[PDB]
């Protein structure tokens, strides 16, 4: 009746630090479709993240691309933080560089 | 090109 | 090769905060182009690829126009909807529809679709002959019975075989120097310790499209499906995908495993080992 989000954390280029790069949060197989998504640096909502049109696949879940601009380094943190009505707590997914 | 509105459900 | 167009529609109730949303988005192959939403301060049919920037105002007028409508038409279906299933005027629901065609190298028809789903699940659908319809229960019988009379079928065969291939090939055309070029996946394989007995071999591919990509390890030319975890293909955000396949070998016999990766970008399939 209700599907949860699978998410997965990632750069759109392979990390090198000093280099401008993208930083993704894919979030996808969840329904319904209202969901809140957040990406982290250090613990801190990023602003003036961008995310997709909602679209879905041919199983009826949805699925969502959120995304910005961003220069790793090696001390910053990132991550992604998901809300959805399937989820007791909102669930937190740091970005493992190159997973 | 969009489909033509249909008939309601 | 083939192609295809594809739009989705979601509409939405969510009793006291306003009226349903509905949106729509448009797709060929794996090329969002257009989109649709209701709550945009002025709702227009506004494009999402280069090559549909160039069709006229009567282009974009049309589809607003029908956009518009379909947010009421939902809005009534989904009141309906409700209804047919006895439910609570204070629960969200939803309508999703993905419709569109296949086209071959040819650009002739190969078959098409139109769906639709409640709350998920499967509600009514359109048969490959374009001609009759699947019900999933008593309440999607319903809205059977309104769409003969209707002669919905007729109406969505008429345009699946005609506007949805002759505008799909339009696309093709106008976009051709991406939509008809396949960007071969950037590929490697990392080797991750887990302990002194077991270590991860990871195939990568990276910077594909379309998103249609075959990964697959084998152990002495045998494949390992059960064992092999695949993550699920991602976007990369400037049009290309990203995916990864993932086994667990004992330490010192890495050089049994190999990764083969098959997509219409490569002149042949590939054939990788982790290279330490
Ligand atoms: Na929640």
């Amino acid at each position: 009746i209700q599907r949860t989000p699978k998410i997965q954390v990632y750069s759109r280029h392979p990390a090198e630090n000093g280099k401008s790069n993208f930083l993704n949060c894919y979030v996808s197989g969840f329904h319904p479709s209202d969901i809140e998504v957040d990406l982290l640096k250090n613990g801190e909502r990023i602003e003036k993240v961008e995310h997709s049109d909602l679209s879905f696949s041919k199983d009826w879940s949805f699925y969502l691309l959120y995304y910005t601009e961003f220069t790793p380094t090696e001390k910053d943190e990132y991550a992604c933080r998901v809300n959805h009505v399937t989820l007791s707590q909102p669930k937190i997914v740091k970005w493992d560089r190159d997973m | 090109h969009l489909a033509s509105s249909g008939h309601s459900l | 090769g083939s192609h295809s167009m594809r739009y989705f529609y979601t509409a939405m109730s969510r009793p006291g905060r306003g009226e349903p949303r509905f949106i729509a988005v448009g797709y060929v192959d794996d090329t969002q182009f257009v989109r649709f939403d209701s709550d945009a301060a002025s709702p227009r049919m506004a494009p999402r690829a280069p090559w549909i920037e160039q069709e006229g105002p009567e282009y974009w007028d049309r589809n607003t126009q029908i956009s518009k409508t379909n947010t009421q038409t939902y809005r009534e279906s989904l009141r309906n909807l409700r209804g047919y299933y006895n439910q609570s005027e204070a629960g969200s629901h939803i309508i999703q529809r993905m419709y569109g065609c296949d086209v071959g190298p040819d650009g002739r028809l190969l078959r098409g679709y139109d769906q639709s789903a409640y709350d998920g699940k499967d509600y009514i659908a359109l048969n490959e002959d374009l001609s009759s319809w699947t019900a999933a229960d008593t309440a999607a019988q319903i809205t059977q019975r309104k769409w003969e009379a209707a002669r919905e079928a007729e109406q969505l065969r008429a345009y699946l075989e005609g506007l949805c291939v002759e505008w799909l090939r339009r696309y093709l055309e106008n976009g051709k120097e991406t939509l008809q070029r396949a960007d071969p996946p950037k590929t490697h394989v990392t080797h991750h310790p887990i302990s002194d007995h077991e270590a991860t071999l990871r195939c990568w591919a990276l910077g594909f499209y379309p998103a249609e990509i075959t990964l697959t390890w084998q152990r002495d030319g045998e494949d390992q499906t059960q064992d092999t975890e695949l993550v699920e293909t991602r976007p990369a955000g400037d049009r290309t995908f990203q995916k990864w396949a993932a086994v667990v070998v004992p330490s010192g016999e890495e050089q049994r495993y190999t990764c083969h990766v098959q997509h219409e970008g490569l002149p042949k399939p590939l054939t990788l080992r982790w290279e330490p």
